[PDB]
């Protein structure tokens, strides 16, 4: 049953660690094999990205005001762990062309990428370099983002092309509606309802 | 696309019928307005089409030709129908043969090969991606195994339709120019999958490493799709032999002509051994016609000797003599009656093709057929009481029919 395992495995694999002993290397190898058998197909990641394109593209920045403010101050040791932060944003907010990208996020990129690039620039080095109360510019960015959203995205075509033009063809693109393995009192058939399409109205 | 979506449906609903009527109405709409739709105006972009500024009917016929290799049955049939009905309405009045010449010439034969074997459109798939059922991965299921058979059915249908109507030459389209994968799939199905059951389709503890189970209806569902492909193989062979005078050299690329004769003579003697299910007259009515047509195709080809040689062991003038009178007209032993009926039906089918004398020739040479005389005598004396035990045989519906 490679789905009821794949969702919690993707949830858990975000935060892992491994020791330098032989047992740690064995665990790392086993996790690598599990990921290898679980990452086949690629339909799950496409579904995840398509559902992530439905997210409001300024609230993700608003939680940034919730995250790096934790870095601001304290930090007797600032550390280099904020290097994954900029990759996480630029893979979802900063990239002019990303897989599954719709028109709404493309417009947000075209209207704010150069803005925050000239605002900070090479954000990995600058954020650790400067540490003071200069971060009040989040209000200046967020007011413009809040008055720039304007109308809701509406239909699925402007949200995500993958969901609008989803199509199940033979011997591939197999997807199952999540939340069907109850795991109680009986084994599950795997007849489980599969995904055939999405309604165009959001 | 709605017709293609209605593949996994039932014939009682009427979706196929209504969608077909809608497609015919549309077809008539273009056929009455083709001169205005030929010019490249700016029209709405249909789903699945590449982005562009101007739409022509030529783009529509190219889309139909590309989607001619659809795994779905009715949608593929209609795709070929629209293609052949819409090619004449181009700016020229050229036949589809001449049109495919220049289109093949611009892009080589490999374009047509990828169209036929692509298993649809877009991403590479179909028998070219999976020539045999050994290329698949994952746990084997009854839903997944039928897809290969559907892809083979689609490839056979497009090749037969584009060869039998004198559209593209067989040597040009399936010769030695490039990879074909059609002969390989046909040989793999005829030798390794045909004359077998689902337990042989699942191999024997392959990469799945799971015995699992098999529902009783799963066997019938697999057998329907299995028997659907052997028939199309028979019309494919018949079409090749009848259309290509030099088609025997390409037929040698089958590499399993012995297995083709095996399935032919097994369909002769007892069709239900392969998997042909009784109950529907429609499926079993087409079987003798295609068998006779295949026989008449092989007889006028340099394959008469091998066909006759493989045929004799199955139908022999001595086997009928030793089987025709074994406790006949009895209340029991219906298996002998069924075997005699199967043998006589095979003899009738051999007479239809015109090979009855060769399979069972005269052995007396006295102006009187040896086997026919003995059959007459057996029928004429089997209704007699026999000896002097004063017992008159009784005849039922089956006994009278066999006599």
């Amino acid at each position: 049953y490679p789905q009821a395992i794949v969702y919690p495995f993707i949830i858990s694999s975000e935060s892992y660690s491994f020791k330098d002993t032989s047992t740690g290397h064995k665990n790392k190898e086993f996790v690598a094999r599990i990921k290898s058998k679980l990452d086949q197909g690629g339909v799950i990641q496409d579904f995840i990205n398509a559902l992530d394109q439905l997210s409001n593209p300024e609230l993700l920045f608003k939680d940034w005001s919730n995250d790096v403010r934790a870095e601001l101050a304290k930090t007797p040791v600032n550390k280099k762990n904020i290097e994954k932060m900029y990759e996480r944003m630029y893979a979802a907010l900063g990239d002019p062309k990303a897989p599954g990208l719709g028109a709404f996020r493309r417009k947000f990129i075209q209207t704010f990428g150069k803005e925050f690039d000239k605002h900070f620039g090479k954000g990995g080095s600058k954020l650790l370099r400067m540490k003071l109360s200069d971060f009040n510019d989040i209000t200046n960015m967020l007011l413009l983002k809040m008055n720039k959203d304007s109308k809701p995205p509406g239909n699925l075509k402007e949200c995500s092309p993958w969901m609008s033009d989803f199509k199940v063809e033979f011997l591939r693109n197999e997807l199952e509606i999540p939340g069907q393995y109850d795991g109680r009192g009986k084994p599950l058939p795997e007849y489980h309802v599969r995904i055939a399409g999405f309604d165009e109205r959001v | 696309e709605s017709l293609a979506l209605a593949h996994a449906d039932e014939k009682s609903l009427g979706t196929i019928q209504q969608c077909c009527d809608a497609i015919d109405h549309l077809c008539r709409i273009i056929e009455k307005k083709h001169v205005s739709l030929n010019k490249a105006k700016k029209r709405r972009l249909p789903r699945g089409f590449p982005p562009s500024a101007s739409l022509c009917l030529l783009d529509l016929v190219k889309w139909l030709l590309a989607h001619c290799g659809r795994p779905q049955t009715e949608c593929r049939h209609k795709s070929i129908e629209l293609f052949y009905k819409f090619v004449p309405l181009l700016p020229g009045n050229r036949s589809p043969n001449l049109w495919l010449k220049d289109v093949l010439k611009e892009e080589g034969v490999s374009f047509l090969i990828n169209t036929f074997e692509g298993g649809g459109c877009g991403q590479p798939s179909g028998i070219l991606a999976q020539p045999t059922l050994l290329y698949l991965r994952g746990p084997f299921s009854l839903q997944a195994t039928l897809c290969w058979l559907d892809l083979l059915l689609a490839a056979l249908e497009c090749y037969n339709t584009f060869i039998g109507e004198r559209t593209v030459g067989a040597l040009q389209v399936l010769g030695t120019e490039a990879q074909s994968s059609l002969l390989k799939a046909v040989a793999f199905f005829l030798e390794s999958i045909a004359m077998h059951d689902i337990i042989a389709a699942e191999k024997c503890f392959g990469t799945g490493a799971a015995g699992n189970r098999t529902s009783p209806q799963e066997g019938e569902r697999y057998n329907y799709s299995k028997c659907t492909v052997v028939v199309r193989i028979m019309e494919f062979t018949t079409t090749l032999l009848n259309t290509s005078p030099e088609g025997w050299k390409l037929l040698k690329k089958d590499l399993c002509n012995t297995h083709l004769m095996r399935v032919l003579v097994q369909t002769l003697c007892e069709p239900a051994s392969i998997g042909f299910n009784i109950g529907d007259v429609q499926v079993m009515a087409h079987l003798p016609d295609v068998c006779v047509n295949l026989m008449k195709a092989l007889k006028m080809s340099p394959y008469k000797d091998i066909l006759e040689t493989h045929l004799r062991e199955k139908i022999t003038a001595q086997s009928i003599e030793e089987l025709c009178a074994v406790n006949l007209y009895g209340p029991d032993a219906q298996v002998d009656r069924s075997r005699l009926a199967a043998v006589v039906s095979a003899c009738k089918q051999l007479h239809r093709a015109g090979l009855l004398h060769n399979i069972l020739p005269s052995q007396s040479t006295d102006l009187h057929h040896s086997v026919g005389t003995e059959l007459l005598s057996l029928v004429y004396k089997g209704i007699a009481p026999g000896d002097e035990r004063q017992c008159l045989p009784s005849l039922d519906l089956s006994c009278k029919q066999l006599a």
